[PDB]
RNA sequence: GGUAUGCGUAGAAGUGUUUGGCGUAAGCCUGCAUGGAGCUGCCAUUGGUACAGAUCUUGGUGGAUAGUAGCAAAUAAUCGAAUGAGAGCCUUGGAGGACUGAAGUGGAGAAGGGUUUCGUGUGAACAGUGGUUGAUCACGAGUUAGUCGGUCCUAAGUUCAAGGCGAAAGCGAAAAUUUUCAAGUAAAACAUAAUUU
RNA sequence: GCCCGUAUAACGUUAAUGAUUACUAGAUGAUGUUUCCAAAGAGUCGUGUUGCUUGAUAGUGCAGCACUAAGUGGGUGGUAAACUCCAUCUAAAACUAAAUAUAACCAUGAGACCGAUAGUAAACAAGUACCGUGAGGGAAAGUUGAAAAGAACUCUGAAUAG
RNA sequence: UUAUAUACAACCUCAACUCAUAUGGGACUACCCCCUGAAUUUAAGCAUAUUAAUUAGGGGAGGAAAAGAAACUAACAAGGAUUUUCUUAGUAGCGGCGAGCGAAAAGAAAACAGUUCAGCACUAAGUCACUUUGUCUAUAUGGCAAAUGUGAGAUGCAGUGUA
RNA sequence: AACUCUAAGCGGUGGAUCACUCGGCUCAUGGGUCGAUGAAGAACGCAGCAAACUGUGCGUCAUCGUGUGAACUGCAGGACACAUGAACAUCGACAUUUUGAACGCAUAUCGCAGUCCAUGCUG
RNA sequence: UGCUUGGACUACAUAUGGUUGAGGGUUGUA
């Protein structure tokens, strides 16, 4: 658009999203926070975590549910939820994957590191409210 | 046979230890393209010579 | 590491340095005229850089 | 004389594996590697087999130190300095 | 601004066909050499084949730009200015104008100093053409081809133009509305004015 | 002279190309006699040359080599010019006394090709067609 | 590139068609049935632009035959028992007929093969017929040395120290000329002594 | 406006602009005038002549051979030869960042390009399966749906099956 | 110091060293550099021409390479280092005067940067490099003196001086 | 009903059409990076269940520091030694079997040495 | 001493010193 050093080509901007590396995915598996949580810290977006709480909004079930997560299958661009299950005819269920950009965060774990990411996101939007 | 040499004893393990089939679970990766092998040696339909 | 780090402190303060401890950088700037030693300007070229210096003016009306 | 009556009389190996090679090319008797040049001190290459060069060219596999060089000189050949924690 | 494109002057001719040929009632096209490997012959080297060169292809010096004249250019510029006004045929090539108050419209020079363009659609909404550019948001679409792999996704009908005399913030302000593509006076490049 | 290496009854192709037993080389001996130092001596550069004498079975020159990394010669900067990397082995690349003169170098109009860089880098310069951006 | 407030998961491209129609004709328009994500009309331009053909390239597939051609050299196999979903075999083990004839279809060695040798387990291609065993796979093990031998010696010969020549690579080469180009030798001053090409 | 991004920009690290201080190294001119000395590249120039080669022709240069230089000289002035001059340069010594070349190698974007019989020989476990002993020749093969939810269990056969 | 009868000291050519201490063949190649130099083709055939001072050609470099500070031009109301582009120009001549080849100062544009050697007179080797011992520090084949410890250096080192 | 002729339905061999493309080639701006301290290419040895491609070198699918800040995953099993870093990428630390330009004489032979200390047994 | 087990070593062309030098080469002091 203005700076020539970022492309737009269809191979090129799928080059660096499918076959991007295996820690940059956590920079890409983000989900929207809850609307009430947009006032405690007033930041839009955050990446999900492997033992946090996230909520379906736009999937098969449309969502009214609290739920934890077993793991973040970062090859498969996806995140499980420990109530969405479906069995085979054999009687064995798994967690049908639901991508981060269709789900909603309600509760994080605020550890020592995970608090420090909030303050890094703290003033950065608020600095852009000055102009 | 029977008067080989210490290349052709060690060369002949590598053209022996490569004569298994597919690893017998690894067709459950992501994007499994491996049905059965490319280098797969019989010994009368395929020669060695290199 | 301490088997390495003890060597290079006691192999300080010599010339004819250990081979495996001699700054493995490149090829095309090791063996060609070291840069403290390849700016050694000559006498009849440091007298024409003494008394008529570059003066930072603007020749304009 | 050449139909099939010479296919049982061709057993003696007359092209063994050479040292810095892997491709059977050393002609035992004349002691000369064919694809390269074992007793010659030069990878005998040519400017008319463009396709074959694409198998013995700079960048056909390992390139151990060459790969390292690319990165080292991109940082500025910074050596002996080690990093520090970020502040 | 045509770019270059070519098939790379080798291609097909990584080869050594020479003609195991005529006759054993397989055709004349020269034939790939030794084999064991589904390449004896199976035919390189000849433009009706599988792998062989396609017909004598684009040697990448062509008359690939074209050169114009100095007088016909501005004669085509002055025959675009005079297609701004006489406002009949600028309704008959799109651009619905049923609220604009002057043709050819000339605005006050105060509006060169607008800052945030949300305050500048207010300028256009108070020039009765914001419902015109609402035609453009309809017609953004997808290219017919083969647009959608070589990145040219699609476009829409370029809407209104606004010449600024001397820039203040406008070129950095207007650029976001789909269609408005502005200009300094002293350039007046052609095909921003009269597209196609 | 120099006899052309084809065996025993000479070249095929054309009668523009038969004659052997009088064919003459191009680079003079005073620039061959520095290749026959520069490769047998793997260590040193080449500076100039001068003849001494001549008799019928050799002409035979001298070579004034220069050392390259005697730790004196880095700090001797009136002859510092030759131990940059681009001047080493100046017997092949033709920038000794005779090897300069061998390739046809000066200016002007007894030398007018060679002018396009070196020598017959003329005869890749002038046949270089400029199919423009805008003709 | 311009354009039609262009249709598009309330079915867009091609695919069929015993729905219907327009042209002189190339070609469209249209209905139904698949199908699952993108497409055309006017007017400016234009590129590697429409195929029955080239003893045309490549990939399916016919008739003959999809059961015809022929699987005919090496004397020649046989009843009964197994087991097997199922046996002219091979797969066995019971008989007992004849071959190979000791310059064998027999026992072990070379070159070349490269895991075939062995047990265990077996479904389909593999064994120009079958298949319960196989030189196929599956799955396991399996090659021990002071004396056997490579290793030392040298044979025709590779021309393979730098005397030489060649623009360089290198030389379809009895390199016999190359300060000492000596292996040295328990040795002695004062090139250790006649010695080694 | 779901998400990174992209937009102006802030954050941060490294250089990069050195006022001064120190140490080290050197320097008085140009200026006109005439007094005294103005030294200059030696088998090379150049002619003959042979042989490639040139736009170069009674010669372009580059070469092997024979020759063998002069000091107010040597070349050079596109017709050879003296002969009169004139003009302009001073042979055989030596170095320098630039504006120029880039199918390489390394990170980078771009469009009137191709859509798996096309495009690099290969979109993928293509210089691999593979044949020739060799030099080397080199093909075939991309695209289940949103999710693997891959078809439990029952019946039949000895089974994959149905 | 040599009837070829001894020492020692130099010199001169010249060795040998598991001495010290250090430099180089190689990989790639598009571009570049000095090399060697062919052929179908065109002339309706072909032999000088052409393909071409060209593909292998391989020995050499680099982020530049070579050139470059004129033994040039031009002959004019003069110009003035080297390289690439536009034009000079498909014109001048070379040509089986066949096919076909083929430049050039001069005109304008980018960039611009000029100067050490040799050799009179330059007029106390006033030179240079190792060594060891410290100064000063630094991943320096390093900066200051010294013993003036060597040796190189008059068969000439240095300063000033150059078409 | 056999059979042969002909349309369509329908099943069947087939992979063409159209769509889709973690790729190709072309276009152009950027930067100097090639070894005697061991390059380039190969041979092998690799790991829990592993042939490859890719990664490496007895520290062998990764490696000190660094950065960012919780996983790779078919599965078992270890982690959560995030909180004093998962796993990545960066990458300066250290490492670099085997062979080349073979820096021992030397290769269809893992063969023959030679010097010197160290380290075990002769003794 | 000899064995086996580690290491370091031990190319050639070659430049400037270092050491020991070789010469009816050239003199000099005897």
């Amino acid at each position: 658009k203005q700076n020539p050093f970022v492309s737009s080509s269809r191979r090129k901007n799928r080059k660096r999203h499918f076959q991007a590396p295996s820690h940059i995915r956590r920079r890409l598996m983000s989900a929207p926070l809850s609307k009430e949580l947009r006032q405690k810290y007033n930041v839009r977006s955050m990446p999900i975590r492997r033992d946090d709480e996230v909520q379906v909004i736009r999937g098969h079930f449309k969502g009214n549910q609290v739920g934890k997560v077993v793991q973040a299958y970062r090859k498969k661009f996806v995140v499980y939820v420990e109530k969405i299950q479906r069995e085979n005819a054999n009687g064995t269920n798994v967690y049908v994957g639901i991508h981060p950009s269709k789900v909603l965060i309600v509760k994080l774990k605020l550890d020592k590191d995970r608090k420090a990411i909030l303050e890094r996101r703290g003033k950065g939007r608020l600095a852009a409210l000055g102009k | 046979a029977a008067h080989k040499s210490f290349r052709i004893k060690q060369k002949l393990a590598k053209k022996l230890k490569q004569n298994r089939s597919v690893p017998q679970w690894v067709r459950l990766r992501t994007g499994n393209t491996i049905r059965y092998n490319a280098k797969r040696r019989h010994w009368r339909r395929t020669k060695l010579k290199l | 590491q301490k088997q390495k780090e003890n060597l290079r402190k006691v192999f300080k303060n010599k010339k004819y340095k250990p081979l495996d401890l001699r700054k493995k950088k490149t090829r095309a700037i090791r063996k060609a005229l070291s840069p403290r030693d390849a700016n050694r300007k000559t006498l009849k070229e440091i007298r024409k850089r003494s008394v008529f210096p570059q003066r930072k003016f603007a020749v304009k009306a | 004389t050449k139909g099939t009556t010479s296919f049982g009389k061709r057993h003696n190996k007359t092209h063994t594996i050479c040292r810095r090679c892997g491709n059977s090319s050393y002609h035992l008797q004349k002691s000369k590697c064919s694809q390269c040049g074992y007793p010659a001190a030069k990878t005998r290459s040519f400017n008319w087999s463009r396709k074959a060069k694409g198998r013995k060219a700079q960048g056909t596999g390992r390139m151990r130190y060459l790969k390292n060089l690319r990165r080292r000189f991109r940082n500025g050949l910074r050596e002996g300095g080690a990093a520090k924690k970020k502040t | 601004n045509r770019q270059a494109y070519a098939v790379s002057e080798l291609a097909g001719h990584q080869t050594s066909a020479e003609s195991w040929g005529t006759g054993r009632a397989v055709a004349r096209i020269p034939r790939v050499r030794g084999g064991g490997t589904h390449r004896s012959g199976q035919g390189a080297f000849g433009n009706m084949c599988r792998g062989g060169r396609m017909f004598a292809p684009t040697k990448t010096f062509r008359r690939w730009h074209r050169k114009v004249n100095v007088n016909q250019r501005r004669y085509a510029l002055v025959s675009a200015i005079a297609a701004s006004g006489v406002p009949a045929l600028v309704q008959s090539k799109g651009h619905v104008i049923d609220g604009v108050s002057e043709f050819p419209l000339v605005v006050s020079d105060e509006v060169q100093k607008v800052q945030k363009t949300k305050q500048a659609v207010i300028f256009l909404r108070r020039l009765k053409i914001w419902a015109d550019i609402q035609k453009v948001y309809k017609s953004q679409r997808f290219r017919a081809g083969r647009g959608t792999m070589r990145d040219r996704r699609r476009i829409a009908r370029r809407g209104p133009l606004v010449v600024y005399d001397k820039d203040e913030g406008l070129r950095k302000a207007f650029r976001n509305i789909p269609g408005i593509e502005t200009i300094n006076v002293d350039k007046l490049n052609l095909l921003k004015l009269a597209p196609g | 002279g120099r006899k052309r290496p084809v065996p025993k009854g000479c070249t095929y192709g054309k009668p523009k190309s038969h004659g052997v037993n009088q064919l003459k080389p191009y680079r003079g001996l005073q620039s061959i006699a520095e290749e026959r130092v520069g490769r047998r001596l793997g260590g040193l550069r080449v500076l100039n040359s001068y003849w001494i004498a001549q008799d019928a079975s050799y002409k035979y020159f001298e070579v004034i080599l220069i050392d390259t990394h005697h730790s004196a010669i880095r700090r001797d900067p009136k002859i510092n010019w030759i131990c940059k990397h681009v001047h080493k082995h100046r017997e092949l690349r033709g920038l000794t006394s005779a090897g300069k003169s061998s390739r046809g170098i000066g200016k002007g109009y007894r030398y007018s090709q060679t002018i396009g860089g070196s020598r017959r880098a003329a005869w890749k310069r002038k046949n270089r067609e400029h199919m423009h951006r805008k003709r």
